[PDB]
RNA sequence: AAUAAAC
C-alpha cells in the first residue's frame, strides 16, 4: 500500500528534475522593470555570479533581509527582489500592529501582524 | 509519450433497460446496457437472471429501445450513441454475433445551429404499434424512421420553426390509441430557473404533433400552456384508458385531449409557485424529482423515487374511462435505479449504476402490493476514491514471493446503496498442509466409501496411493498396481466403483480390493465419461468400454474407418442438454486436421468441422492439437464449452443452439491467457467452495468459473509459480478445496479463501456502509483503513452573518412539507483483519462540515529509523450557503495500538488526533513533499511543516480558482483546478521558496491528475470532463511550447468514462510504471508506457484492425478514440482493439501480418507482453 | 484623506462566497451522470446548500440570469468609470475610472483592496492576456501600458495620436490591435511595441476591435455609416469583408469563445447577431432596449447568453434561441452603462456607470420573493 | 513602506 512503498521512483533521476537544474534554455525576460513574483530561485547566483542580473527570469537573494512586507502577503510589489523586505512567508518576521502603538487594541482577532506590549 | 490504454475490468452499472424478443419470438428477454456494453438475460424459475449475451461497443449507449419489423422474426434494437448515431442491430442465428442493420450518420454542422457545446442526448422512441421511430436529435430536431427491404428512408423534421415555437424539448413520449402515431412532446417556450418563480411562475406545455409518414406533414392537435414550472418526463397512460401522466417535482398531472386537466399536488411547496388548479393528495408528502415508472397492467403504475421508495399509483376510473382521483400506497423500498421494467407479470428489474441492479417480485395482499427480492446483479458503483492496500491472511508457504502482494479497496455506489468494494483479481488460496513429494507428475483423487478416499499418484517407475480421512497418510496393500505407472485413475458408476488403467492393464475396483482385469501400443490416456470408459493408445488406436451388471466392463471396439489418426478424445453427457439430434457424445480430434463428435451407444458421425486446429470464429457442420476437453458448466450442467490446446494457444468454444446432425455451433469468446506420458492441463471439477467449472493448468494457470448467472469467469493464480497437476479434494480437516502440485514437487492441501466471491469478474467482497463513502485511506502502520462517510439527516436551520456573530434561523413550516437534506460527515475506520469497522473509534465532524479530501501523508519524524510516519489527513472545510464566508479545519490523524478491550480483539486500534485547528478559508486538497504537508487554502497553497505539535508554514503561492486534486512526487507538486488548469509546482528546500514551473495555458476542467512514469520521461495524467485522456509533459527545448512556461500534451485518448482514481505500481520495461485508474462507469483501465519502436508496429496493426474488421453497431473505433469530439496528438494505442487481434483465428491473423508487412509470431510476441508485465493486483 | 491609519469597527462584509457551490458540485459530480441524473432545487429558502455553479446546471441557462443585487462599489473622488475586468483567477475587480485611477476591488467581500494612477486621462479599454501574465490599458491621450499580475507599470508607448477605443489580441499573446478615435486600428507586436500594419479605410472614427479566438480575423466597429462594420486581416492588412448592418455608430462588437458568432450593438437600440460564415443573411436580432444598447458582455461558460448594457442604465439579459429577453432590469441600473464583466466562474456580474458607481450583480436564491426596487 | 481599517 501507499505507493512510496509499491512504486518506489527515488532511484530515478527524471529529464524534468535534470533540465531545471541547469535551466535548459531559459528565455531572458523583456521589459527590464519586471518582477515575476513566483519565480524559482536561481542556484547559479547562489554558488557563482549567473551574470543577467535584473534581467534574470529567476529570482536573486541577498541576506540582507530582516521582516516580511505587508505587500507581498497580498501579491503587489512593485519593488520586486530589490525591495529591502523579506518575502518569505514566516510568521515571525512580520511587522508590528499600527494599532497598537497607536490607538490601544486591534478590532479583528485574526490580525496577522505581530502583536507585543 | 507512446503507451496503451488496457482495460481490466468490464464496466459495470446498467442504466438502460427493456424486455423484447431478443432472440426470439417465443420467450421474452431481459435486455440491459450500460456505458458501452449490452448484456441480455433470461430468467430461470427460486428465480435467478441468467446471462445470455454480452456485447461490447466503442461507444457508449446514450438511448435505447426495441421495434418489431414487418415480417422480421425478432425484435430489432434501436442503440443511440453520442453525436446523433441511430443503430438498428438486430440478433443473428448462424453466427452467435450481432447483425447491424442500419446505420445512420446525423452530425451535420448546419444541424447545430451555431452551438458548438452540446448538452442535450439524443433520445430515441418507438411506437406501441410499431409504425415508426423518433429521434431527437440535439434537443432541437426530429428524426423519424419510417417502417413499413424494411426500413424507408428518414426524414428531419426541423422542430423550432413549426407551431408553437418548442425550443427547450424536456420528454417526449408516443401516445396510445391514434391510427396516426401521434407524438407528444414536453417542452418550454419561456425557459425559467428554480429559484427565479417570481417574474416566470409557470411554463411547461405540450404539443401532440400528428405525424403523416406518407404526406410528410404535421399538424399540432391538443396543445396546452400553462403547465407547472418543473415538470419531469412524460409518461404515455395505455390503451383502454389513454391519455398522459405528468410527472412535475411537487405535483402530479394527468391529461387528455376530451377530458379538463386533472391534476394533483403532493407536498405543500406549490403555495406561491404554481398557479395551476391543483388539487391536495391525502396522506402523502413526497417528491417526483428522479422518479422512474412504469406501468404494470394497465391503470397501475410502480414509481421508483430518489430515496429508492416505490409507490403503486392506481389511477381511479369511473364509467366513462376518464380519470377522477389518484391513490398511493408505501410499498417496500428497493435501490436507487437508473431504469425500470416489467418483465413478466410479478417481476421488476431495477436497474442501477450506484447500487445493486436487482429484480423484484411483488403479489397482492388479502389493489395493495408487496414487494420481494428475488435476485441482485453485483455493481462495483461509482468509484470515487480507492486506495491500494494490503490484504491480511496471506499463508506462510507463499510469504518470500518477490513480488508484492497487494489489493484495492474501492469506495463504490452512493447513498443508502454506498458501499466499499474489496477488489481483488487473482486467486491466492490458503495452504492448510504441505508435503514434498519428488518424482510423482499425475494425480487424481477419487471417491471411496461424499469424500475423496484416495490420491493416487504417478511416477514414472512405481504408483503412490494415499489413504484420507483422519490423517492423510501412504497406503501399502494391494488393490492398485504399483509395479508401474497409471496412465488413469477415476470413478465409474457413480462414486461406488473404480477404474485405473495401466499402460498394459485395465483395472476395476469396487474399493481396494481389485474386481477384475483385463490386458490390451502405449495406452496415453483415457476417457472415463458416465458408465463408458474409451482407451486410446499411442498409434491412434480406440477401444471403448461399458459397465454391465452380473459389474464388469465390457469391450466393445468402436466401428470407424480411420481415414488419418486420432490424436485426441473427450466424452461428455447432457444433464441439461442441447445436444439434441442424459445423452452421451464422443468428441473425437484426427491428425488431419479435423473434428468429429460421435454418438456414443452407435457410432455414426455427427457433427464435423473440416478446418478444425486453426481457430474459426464459428463452427459449422460439414496444428498438433494436444488436449481436447467437453464439459458443462452452470445450473444442471445446462450450457457446454468446447476446450482445446493447439500451439501453446488456449482457445474455448461456447456453444449455442442452431437449425440428422447436432444442431448446435460452437462460438469462439475471448481470452488474456497464454501457453508459453501424456499429462491432462484441463482439469474439471465439480462442488470446490460451491463452485464448478475447470483448472487450466500450465505456465499461467487459470481458474475457469461458471455459476448459475452463466457468465464465464476467468481468474489466473499467479502466487506459487506454474503448476504441474491439480485434483480436486475433500477430506475432514480440509472441507470442500482443491490440491495441486508446485513446479517444485510440493504437494499442497488447500481451501480457497471464504470472504471473497469469486462469481464476479474480479473476486471481489462487497462491504456495505448504508451511508456514502467519499474517500479511503490505507495505514501502513497498524494496517487498517480510514474512510470518510456521510449519512443524510434533515435539516433543520439555516445560517445568517449579522456582522457580530452567527445567527440561525429556524425552518417552520406546514406539516405537510419535505425537508432539504443535511449531511453529517464521520470518518470510520475499516479492519482488513475482518471487514467490520472498528468499534468505538470514529471521528465526527461539526455540524456542518464537509470533508473534501483524504489522504495518507507521509510527514517527516524524529521517531522512526526513518523519517516518514504515514500520518492520516483530512482537510474539511463547512458549506453553511453563499451568504457565509466558507472556512476550513486541517485534521492530523494516526493510528496507535492500544491495549484491546476484553472479547474484541479488533479495538486494539484506535485514532489520536494530532491536529485539528480551524485554518484561514476553506482546505480543498493536501499533500505530503519529502515530509512537508502541502495544503491549499482557497486561492493560496500552502506547504506546512509539522513540530512536535503544530503546523508551521514555510511558503507559498497564488494559484488559480479552486485547486482540488494535488498529487506529487520529489519536490515537484501536480495541482488541478476546477476549470482552469493543472499548474505543476517546485520547492527548493535550502530556501523557503515555493514556485510556479509551467501551466497548461488552455482552459480544462480537471477531475483528477497522475504521474505517468517512463525511464526519464515523467508524464502528467489528466482526465477530462468529457471522458479524456491526456499526457502534458514539460518541454524546455521545445519552440512550439514557450521558454519553460507552457506545457504540451503529448498522448490524447478517449476513455469512454470519467476518472477519478489513480495508482502506481511497478510492473512484473526496465524503469517504466503501470499507472491505472478505475473508470467511474466502474471498470477498471490501465497505461503501460512503451517504447516508440514497439509502438509503431502495433500503430500498423490498428490502423488495419479497424478498417478490416465489422465492428459491433457499425462503429468506428479510431473516430470513438479521436479527443473530446464525441488538436489531437494521439499516441496511446487502443488495447482493447489490439485484443481483437488475438480473437483472429491463425488464417485469417496471418494475411493481418502480410498486409503490414510482418509474421505473425512477432506481433503475438509484441502484445502477449503487454499481458504478462499487467498481473498486478 | 485615506492613508489606511485611522481606525474602524469590525465588520462582517457581505459575501458571495462561491465555495460552497463548487465543493457542492464536486460531490454531485460522482454520482451524476448528466443534468437529467441530478436532483431539482425546490423554490424554498431551506435549500441553499444544493445550488451548484454554472458549470453544474450546463442547460438550463437561466441560472446565471444575476438579477440579484449586492453591493454599490463606488470611490470617494467619485469618477465615472468606463472599463472594469476581472483578475483571471477572480481574485479582484480592477476598475478603470475617469482620472486613470485603478481601484482594485476584493472579490468575494467587496471592501476595497488599493487605488492606482495609471494613465493621465479616462481609461478606455482593458484586456488581460490569455494567461495569468499581463494586461493592456490604453487610455483618452493615446498610450498603451502593460501590466503585470501585481499591478506593477511595465513598458509604455504611444499607439495613436486620438483616444484608443478598445484593445483585444491574437489567439495567443503575441500581437494586439488598437483602435482609436482617428479611424486606424493599428497591429501591434507584444515584444517589441511595433507597429506592424495599419487598417485604414474605415472611413470614420471606429470605436470598437475584437480578433477572432481562432481564425486570425480583426473585426472593427464604426461611428461612420457607409462603412460601419469591417472584417480584417492581420497578417495581410487586406480588408476581408464589409458588413452593412446597422444605422449608425456601432458601440461593441463581440464574438464567442465558440468563434461562430458576431455579435453586434448599436446606438439604433439594437443588437444583432451574425454568423461569420454566412454574411449575407442575419441570425435573430434583439428589441428591448429602450434607449442605446452600449455594452456586451457574453457569458464565460454559458455559451449563448450576454448580458447588455443601456444607455438609459438598463440591463438586459438575452439568450439566443428566444426571440424576447431572459430578463432585465429597466430603469434599475442608474445611469449609462458603459461595460460589464462577468466573474471567471460565470455566477456574478459586474457594471460599469456613467455614474460614480459600480453594482455586482448575482443570481436569485431559491425561494425568495423578488420584490425589491430592482425587480418588482 | 506603497491606502493594512474604505459601514
Ligand atoms: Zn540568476
Ligand atoms: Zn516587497
Ligand atoms: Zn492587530
Amino acid at each position: 500500500g501507499m505507493q512510496e512503498i509499491i512504486a518506489s521512483v527515488d532511484h530515478i533521476k527524471f529529464d524534468l528534475e535534470i533540465a531545471v537544474e541547469q535551466q535548459l534554455g531559459a528565455q531572458p525576460l523583456p521589459f527590464p522593470g519586471m518582477d515575476k513574483s513566483g519565480a524559482a530561485v536561481c542556484e547559479f547566483f547562489l554558488k557563482a555570479a549567473c551574470g543577467k542580473g535584473g534581467m534574470c527570469p529567476f529570482r536573486h537573494i541577498s541576506g540582507e533581509k530582516t521582516v516580511v512586507c505587508k505587500h507581498w502577503l497580498r501579491g503587489l510589489c512593485k519593488k520586486g527582489d530589490q525591495c529591502e523586505f523579506l518575502h518569505e512567508y514566516d510568521m515571525t518576521k512580520m511587522p508590528e500592529c499600527y494599532f497598537y502603538s497607536k490607538f490601544g487594541e486591534c478590532s479583528n482577532k485574526e490580525c496577522p501582524f505581530l502583536h507585543i506590549d | 509519450m507512446y503507451a496503451v490504454y488496457k482495460q481490466a475490468h468490464p464496466p459495470t452499472g446498467l442504466e438502460f433497460s427493456m424486455y423484447c424478443n431478443f432472440f426470439n419470438n417465443s420467450e421474452r428477454n431481459l435486455v440491459v446496457a450500460g456505458t458501452s456494453q449490452l448484456y441480455v438475460y433470461r430468467l430461470n424459475r427460486r428465480e435467478k437472471l441468467e446471462l445470455a449475451a454480452s456485447f461490447s461497443f466503442f461507444g457508449n449507449v446514450m438511448s435505447m429501445a426495441s421495434v418489431q419489423l414487418a415480417g422480421a422474426k425478432r425484435d430489432a434494437l434501436l442503440l443511440s450513441f453520442k453525436d446523433a448515431k441511430l443503430s438498428v442491430v438486430e440478433y443473428d442465428p448462424g453466427t452467435h454475433d450481432l447483425k447491424t442493420l442500419s446505420l445512420h450518420y446525423f452530425e451535420e454542422p448546419e444541424l447545430r445551429d451555431g452551438f458548438v457545446q452540446n448538452v442535450h442526448t439524443p433520445r430515441v422512441r418507438v411506437d406501441p404499434d410499431g409504425r415508426c421511430a423518433a429521434m431527437l436529435v440535439y434537443g432541437t430536431r426530429l428524426v423519424v424512421l419510417p417502417f413499413r427491404s424494411s426500413f424507408l428512408p428518414s426524414y428531419i423534421i426541423d422542430v423550432r420553426a413549426l407551431d408553437e415555437k418548442l425550443l427547450n424539448i424536456i420528454d417526449l413520449q408516443f401516445l396510445h390509441g391514434y391510427y396516426e402515431p401521434t407524438l407528444l412532446i414536453l417542452f418550454e417556450p419561456n425557459q425559467t430557473w428554480p429559484g427565479r418563480v417570481a417574474v416566470r411562475q409557470d411554463t411547461c406545455s405540450i404539443v401532440a404533433i400528428s405525424l403523416n409518414i406518407t404526406q410528410k406533414v404535421h399538424p399540432v392537435i391538443w396543445s396546452l400552456t400553462s403547465l407547472p414550472f418543473d415538470c419531469t418526463q412524460a409518461l404515455a397512460v395505455p390503451k383502454p384508458i389513454g391519455g398522459v401522466v405528468v410527472f412535475a417535482v411537487n405535483s402530479l398531472l394527468y391529461l387528455n385531449q376530451s377530458v379538463p386537466p386533472y391534476g394533483v399536488a403532493l407536498n405543500s411547496l406549490t403555495t406561491g409557485t404554481t398557479a395551476f388548479p391543483l388539487r391536495t393528495q391525502e396522506g402523502v408528502r413526497i417528491t417526483l424529482d428522479c422518479a422512474q415508472a412504469t406501468f404494470i397492467s394497465y391503470d397501475k403504475m410502480v414509481i421508483s423515487l430518489k430515496g429508492g421508495e416505490i409507490y403503486v399509483l392506481t389511477l381511479i376510473t369511473d364509467g366513462m374511462r376518464s380519470v377522477r382521483a389518484f391513490h398511493f400506497d408505501k410499498a417496500a423500498a428497493s435501490v436507487l435505479t437508473t431504469s425500470m421494467v416489467t418483465m413478466e407479470p410479478g417481476y421488476l428489474f431495477l436497474g442501477s449504476r450506484l447500487g445493486n441492479s436487482l429484480l423484484l417480485k411483488y403479489t397482492e395482499k388479502l389493489a395493495t402490493y408487496s414487494f420481494e427480492v428475488c435476485d441482485s446483479i453485483l455493481n462495483i458503483g461509482p468509484c470515487a476514491n480507492a486506495a491500494v492496500g494490503e490484504p491480511a491472511f496471506l499463508s506462510e508457504e507463499f510469504q518470500n514471493s518477490p513480488e508484492p502482494d497487494l489489493e484495492i479497496v474501492v469506495c463504490s455506489g452512493h447513498g443508502k446503496n454506498g458501499a466499499l468494494s474489496v477488489l481483488q483479481k487473482s486467486i491466492r488460496p490458503q495452504v492448510v498442509t504441505t508435503f514434498e513429494l519428488p518424482g510423482c507428475y499425475d494425480m487424481w483423487t477419487v471417491i471411496a466409501p461424499r469424500r475423496h478416499g484416495f490420491l493416487i499418484l504417478s511416477r514414472e517407475d512405481s504408483t503412490m496411493i494415499l489413504q484420507t480421512g483422519q490423517e492423510i497418510m501412504e497406503l501399502d496393500t494391494s488393490g492398485f498396481a504399483t509395479q508401474g505407472p497409471t496412465v488413469f485413475a477415476g470413478n465409474i458408476g457413480d462414486n461406488r466403483y473404480i477404474v485405473q488403467v495401466s499402460p498394459l492393464g485395465i483395472r476395476l475396483l469396487e474399493g481396494v480390493n481389485q474386481l477384475h482385469f483385463i490386458p490390451v501400443a502405449p495406452i496415453v490416456q483415457c476417457a472415463v465419461a458416465d458408465p463408458y470408459v474409451v482407451i486410446m493408445s499411442a498409434e491412434g488406436h480406440v477401444t471403448m468400454f461399458l459397465l454391465k451388471s452380473d459389474h464388469r466392463l465390457a469391450l466393445h471396439k468402436p466401428p470407424l474407418h480411420h481415414q488419418s489418426k486420432v490424436i485426441t478424445l473427450c466424452l461428455y453427457r447432457d444433464l441439461s442438454g442441447m445436444f439434441t439430434t442424459p445423452t452421451h457424445w464422443c468428441l473425437l480430434v484426427r491428425e488431419n486436421g479435423t473434428m468429429e463428435i460421435y454418438q456414443l451407444p452407435d457410432w455414426r458421425l455427427v457433427f464435423l468441422v473440416k478446418n478444425f486446429p486453426v481457430g474459426q470464429r464459428v463452427l459449422v457442420d460439414s496444428p498438433l492439437v494436444k488436449e481436447v476437453l467437453l464439459v458443462a458448466l452452470g445450473s444442471r450442467q445446462s450450457r457446454p464449452y468446447l476446450l482445446v490446446h493447439v500451439d501453446q494457444e488456449l482457445l474455448i468454444y461456447e456453444a449455442f443452439p442452431h437449425d440428422g446432425n447436432l444442431k448446435v455451433r460452437f462460438k469462439k469468446v475471448p481470452h488474456n491467457i497464454n501457453f508459453r506420458g501424456r499429462v491432462a492441463r484441463f482439469r474439471y471439477f465439480e462442488d470446490i467452495y460451491g463452485y464448478s467449472g475447470v483448472f487450466i493448468c500450465g505456465p499461467s494457470p487459470h481458474w475457469l468459473l461458471v455459476t448459475g448467472r452463466g457468465a464465464l469467469r476467468l481468474h489466473p493464480m499467479a502466487i506459487d509459480g506454474p503448476v504441474d497437476s491439480f485434483a480436486p479434494f475433500h477430506n475432514v480437516n480440509c472441507p470442500r478445496g482443491f490440491l495441486y502440485f508446485n513446479r517444485q514437487g510440493e504437494l499442497r492441501i488447500s481451501v480457497l479463501p471464504a470472504y471473497l466471491s469469486y462469481d464476479a469478474p474480479w473476486p471481489v467482497r462487497k462491504i456495505p456502509l448504508r451511508c456514502t463513502a467519499h474517500y479511503v485511506a490505507y495505514h501502513v502502520e497498524s494496517k487498517v483503513y480510514a474512510v470518510a462517510t456521510s449519512t443524510n439527516t434533515p435539516c433543520a436551520r439555516i445560517p445568517r452573518m449579522t456582522g457580530e456573530e452567527k445567527e440561525f434561523e429556524t425552518i417552520e413550516r406546514d406539516e405537510r412539507y419535505i425537508h432539504p437534506q443535511q449531511e453529517a460527515f464521520s470518518i470510520q475506520l475499516i479492519s482488513p483483519v475482518s471487514w467490520e469497522a472498528i468499534p468505538n473509534a470514529r471521528i465526527e465532524l461539526q455540524e456542518w462540515e464537509h470533508v473534501t479530501c483524504m489522504k495518507t501523508v507521509s510527514l517527516r519524524s524524529e521517531e522512526t529509523v526513518s523519517g516518514l510516519k504515514g500520518y492520516v489527513a483530512a482537510g474539511t472545510c463547512l458549506m453553511q450557503g453563499e451568504e457565509v464566508t466558507c472556512r476550513g479545519r486541517i485534521l492530523i490523524m494516526d493510528v496507535i495500538e492500544v491495549v484491546p478491550e476484553p472479547g474484541q480483539p479488533l479495538t486494539k486500534n484506535k485514532f489520536k488526533v494530532l491536529y485539528e485547528k480551524e485554518q484561514k478559508g476553506p482546505v480543498t486538497a493536501l499533500c505530503h513533499c519529502n515530509g512537508h504537508l502541502v495544503s491549499a487554502i482557497g486561492q493560496k497553497i500552502f506547504l506546512w511543516s509539522l513540530r512536535a505539535s503544530e503546523l508551521t508554514g514555510m511558503a507559498f503561492i497564488d494559484t488559480q480558482l479552486y485547486i482540488h486534486q494535488m498529487i506529487s512526487v520529489k519536490n515537484f507538486i501536480l495541482a488541478a483546478d476546477v476549470m482552469k488548469s493543472i499548474s505543476l509546482l517546485r520547492y527548493q528546500e535550502e530556501s523557503k521558496t515555493l514556485s510556479l514551473v509551467s501551466r497548461d495555458a488552455k482552459p480544462l476542467e480537471v477531475y483528477s491528475v497522475d504521474f505517468m512514469v517512463d525511464n526519464a520521461q515523467l508524464g502528467f495524467l489528466v482526465s477530462d470532463r468529457d471522458r479524456n485522456l491526456m499526457v502534458y509533459m514539460y518541454l524546455p527545448e521545445a519552440k512550439e511550447s514557450f521558454g519553460g512556461m507552457r506545457l504540451l500534451r503529448r498522448a490524447d485518448f478517449h476513455v469512454g468514462a470519467h476518472v477519478n482514481t489513480f495508482w502506481r505500481t511497478p510492473c512484473r520495461w526496465e524503469n517504466k510504471h503501470i499507472t491505472w485508474f478505475a473508470t467511474l462507469d466502474g471498470g477498471i483501465g490501465l497505461l503501460l508506457p512503451m517504447q516508440e519502436k514497439t509502438y509503431r508496429r502495433l500503430l500498423m496493426l490498428q490502423n488495419a484492425l479497424t478498417t478490416m474488421l465489422p465492428h459491433h453497431a457499425g462503429l468506428n473505433p479510431r473516430a470513438f478514440r479521436m479527443l473530446h469530439v464525441d488538436n489531437a496528438v494521439r499516441n496511446v494505442l487502443d488495447g482493447e482493439l489490439l485484443n481483437r487481434y488475438l480473437y483472429l483465428s491463425t488464417m485469417e491473423r496471418s494475411e493481418l501480418a502480410k498486409k503490414i508487412g510482418t509474421t505473425p509470431d512477432i506481433i503475438l510476441d509484441d502484445l502477449l507482453e503487454t499481458d504478462r508485465v499487467t498481473a498486478h493486483f | 484623506t485615506f492613508d489606511g491609519k485611522r481606525m474602524r469597527k469590525a465588520v462582517n462584509r457581505k459575501t458571495i462566497d462561491y465555495n460552497p457551490s463548487v465543493i457542492k458540485y464536486l460531490e454531485n459530480r460522482i454520482w451524476q451522470r448528466d443534468q437529467r441524473d441530478m436532483r431539482a432545487i425546490q423554490p424554498d429558502a431551506g435549500y441553499y446548500n444544493d445550488l451548484v455553479p454554472p458549470i453544474g446546471m450546463l442547460n438550463n441557462p437561466m441560472n446565471a440570469v444575476t438579477t440579484k443585487f449586492v453591493r454599490t462599489s463606488t470611490n470617494k473622488v467619485k469618477c465615472p468609470v468606463f472599463v472594469v475586468r476581472w483578475t483571471p483567477e477572480g481574485r479582484r475587480l480592477v476598475t478603470g475610472a475617469s482620472s486613470g485611477e485603478f481601484t482594485l476591488w476584493n472579490g468575494l467581500t467587496f471592501n476595497f483592496e488599493t487605488i492606482l494612477q495609471a494613465h493621465d486621462s479616462p481609461v478606455r479599454a482593458m484586456t488581460w492576456s490569455h494567461n495569468d501574465m499581463w494586461m493592456l490599458t490604453a487610455d483618452h491621450g493615446g498610450y498603451v501600458k502593460y501590466w503585470q499580475s501585481n499591478m506593477n507599470n511595465v513598458k509604455m508607448f504611444q499607439a495613436h495620436k486620438e483616444a484608443i477605443r478598445e484593445a483585444s489580441f491574437s489567439p495567443t499573446d503575441n500581437k494586439f490591435a488598437t483602435c482609436s478615435d482617428d479611424g486606424t486600428v493599428r497591429i501591434w507586436d507584444f515584444l517589441r511595441c511595433h507597429e506592424e500594419r495599419i487598417l485604414r479605410g474605415h472611413g470614420a472614427d471606429v470605436k470598437c476591435v475584437d480578433w477572432h479566438p481562432t481564425k486570425g480575423l480583426v473585426v472593427s466597429g464604426s461611428k461612420d455609416s457607409q462603412q460601419p462594420i469591417k472584417f480584417w486581416d492581420p497578417k495581410t492588412g487586406q480588408s476581408l469583408a464589409t458588413l452593412h448592418a446597422h444605422k449608425n455608430t456601432v458601440m461593441e462588437v463581440k464574438l464567442n469563445l465558440n468563434g461562430n458568432w458576431l455579435l453586434t450593438a448599436s446606438r439604433d437600440h439594437l443588437c444583432k447577431l451574425f454568423d461569420i460564415r454566412n454574411l449575407k443573411e442575419e441570425l435573430q436580432v434583439f428589441r428591448g432596449h429602450k434607449k442605446e444598447a452600449t455594452a456586451v458582455a457574453w457569458h464565460p461558460v454559458h455559451e449563448g447568453l450576454f448580458a447588455s448594457g443601456g444607455s438609459d442604465g438598463s440591463l438586459l439579459f438575452w439568450h439566443v434561441g428566444v426571440e424576447k429577453e431572459v430578463g432585465g432590469m429597466e430603469m434599475a441600473h442608474e445611469g449609462m452603462i458603459w461595460s460589464l464583466a462577468w466573474h471567471p466562474l460565470g455566477h456574478i456580474l459586474c457594471s460599469g456607470s456613467n455614474d460614480h458607481t459600480s453594482k455586482f450583480w448575482t443570481r436569485n436564491r431559491p425561494g425568495d420573493k423578488m420584490r425589491d426596487r430592482y425587480n418588482l
